[PDB]
């Protein structure tokens, strides 16, 4: 089959700036009968189906913003977004339909913005889960940037490094921030061992951690 | 309105076959080629194959990756498309999409369904336990713990509370998924108004509601 390669595989770009991404084919995509290149660009926003942006290498589909331009011919192609907007967060795919079909591997567009510290909220295990026998302590870190963050759990003064799982939302298509859940899973036995639970976020905007806590005895 | 709806997915054990269907409407099905594409979780789109239109005698082609193992057919009487998948493996887990297609000249005739998730696993179906997370703005949540397979659909107030919601990607541990969903509302909203999370898990035919109450 025809092989398609895209570069770069990801990039971070700030709003208003230009992004170009490139696509190569293993063989010419130029149809000699119609004098079009059978190369298209698709945009796939997180959790959504892919949508056509550009066909015949350079023709925009109806309604596509004209910040999106494609060019190229034969075995080299490019898609440019002249001034990136927050809502352009997506994976962009090239696709040949000259002979069978092949997608490139995608270019994931992440939006760069200013560093932003999170809003932290903590939730002890609910009484309902405690009746079932288990105990998950949940911390939310809302609306921050960049994605990687130093989140720590402290239990009566000691760091708890096992049993923690972290998950992130897709970047917000409006403000380009992340949010993240931190879930500490404990047996009830071990939960009831200790008293002070703290979720601590150390973010690059400050050497002082952002802390939220509760005391079990106070519940 | 052109519409394409995939079905037949969900959880299947490794080793056998599965046949996905795609119901189409809103266009003359026999005039169009039809493709299937899949996307493993966190991976690129992968074209699987197509079946051509009536002018081209409904002939088929397949990607090199699945040729000889997956086949495609269509029921022109029901305007429906099928993907037969054989000798399934865990790594055939993906979202499978149906797409209206044509000659390359007519790329712009493309239209895609929303897809269906196929999970190839030996793990068994388990509904979630849903637990409230009660505390200018205030943040509430719902812990959705111990279910399989994906997906679940989490809503707040039946879907009528959608802004300020973060429903996190689920994490698999010991053959079970867990996720939480947060919602941040004005303090004027809650607790004066009710806030309820609703969690649907189609695999287990379960739909559960949990009101968030102070405590």
């Amino acid at each position: 089959d025809i092989v398609m390669t895209q570069s770069p595989s990801s990039l971070a770009v700030s709003a208003g700036e230009k992004v170009t991404m490139n696509c190569k084919s293993s063989q010419s995509l130029l149809n000699s009968r119609t004098r079009k290149n059978y190369l298209a660009w698709y945009q796939q926003k997180p959790g959504q189906s892919p949508k056509l942006l550009i066909y015949w290498a350079s023709t925009r589909e109806s309604g596509v913003p004209d910040r999106f331009t494609g060019s190229g011919s034969g075995t080299d192609f490019a898609l440019t977004i002249s001034s990136v907007q927050a809502e352009d967060l997506a994976v962009y795919y090239c696709k040949q339909s000259y002979n069978l079909r092949t997608f490139g591997g995608g270019t994931k567009l992440e939006i760069k913005r200013a560093d932003a510290a999170p809003t932290v909220s903590i939730f002890p295990p609910s009484s309902e889960q405690l009746t079932s026998g288990g105990a998950s302590v949940v911390c939310f870190l809302n609306n921050f940037y960049p994605k990687d963050i130093n989140v720590k759990w402290k239990i009566d003064g000691s760091e708890r490094q096992n049993g923690v799982l972290n998950s992130w939302t897709d970047q917000d298509s409006k403000d380009s921030t992340y949010s993240m859940s931190s879930t500490l899973t404990l047996t009830k036995d071990e939960y009831e061992r200790h008293n002070s639970y703290t979720c601590e976020a150390t973010h690059k905007t400050s050497t002082s951690p952002i802390v939220k806590s509760f005391n079990r005895n106070e519940c | 309105e052109v519409k394409l709806v995939e079905s037949g997915g969900g959880l299947v054990q490794p080793g056998g076959s599965l046949r996905l269907a795609c119901a189409t409407s809103g266009f003359t099905f026999t005039d169009y080629y039809m493709s299937w594409v899949r996307q493993p979780p966190g991976k690129a789109l992968e074209w699987l194959g197509f079946i051509r239109n009536k002018a081209k005698g409904y002939t088929t082609e397949y990607s090199a990756s699945v040729k000889g193992r997956f086949t495609i057919s269509r029921d022109n009487s029901q305007s429906s498309l099928y993907l037969q998948m054989n000798t399934l493996r865990a790594e055939d887990s993906a979202t499978y999409y149906c797409a209206r297609d044509h000659d390359g000249y007519y790329e712009r005739f493309a239209y895609w369904g929303q897809g269906t998730l196929v999970t190839v696993s030996a793990a068994k179906t388990t509904p979630p336990s849903v637990y409230p997370l009660a505390p200018s703005m205030v943040t509430l949540g719902c812990l959705v713990k111990g279910y399989f397979p994906e997906p679940v659909t989490v809503t707040w107030n039946s879907g009528s509370l959608s802004s300020g919601v973060h429903t996190f990607p689920a994490v698999l541990q010991s053959d079970l998924y867990t996720l939480s969903s947060s919602v941040t509302v004005p303090s004027s909203t809650w607790p004066s108004e009710t806030v309820t999370c609703n969690v649907a898990h189609p695999a287990s035919s379960t739909k559960v509601d949990k009101k968030i109450v102070p405590r």
